């Protein structure tokens, strides 16, 4: 690691640029967080679920 | 209408000519020291400059 970080000290824009993209990892630990006991309608899970299967609306 | 002893005058002025030149071409550009040229030399260094004082 210390070999890659002695490299990150000596680039001039991509040790500035490449980390505004790390927040978006936390965004989603929280988002499937939230998300993996999220409360639902019941009427509305049974007329439209998310990309189910044999769904004639889809197509299939 | 050239007669052989005009010869070396135009020898003469053609050595002054090329004398010339050389005295000029025998210069060459040495190694630049600049060190605003070399100065991302010692920035891409394996450590951080140590300003000591």
């Amino acid at each position: 690691f210390y070999n890659l970080y002695n490299f990150v000290r000596i680039g001039r824009v991509s040790k500035y640029v490449c980390w505004l993209s790390l927040p978006l990892v936390f965004q989603r630990m929280w988002m499937k967080n939230r998300a993996t006991g999220m409360e639902y309608d019941i009427d509305l899970e049974n007329y439209a679920p998310f990309e189910a299967k044999k769904n004639p609306m889809h197509g299939h | 209408d050239v007669p052989i002893e005009k010869i070396p005058e135009h020898a003469n002025v053609l050595l002054k000519k090329i004398d010339a030149c050389l005295e000029i071409l025998s210069k060459d550009i040495g190694e630049v020291t600049d060190a605003e040229a070399h100065e991302m030399y010692f920035e891409t260094s394996k450590f951080q400059i140590l300003h000591i004082y």
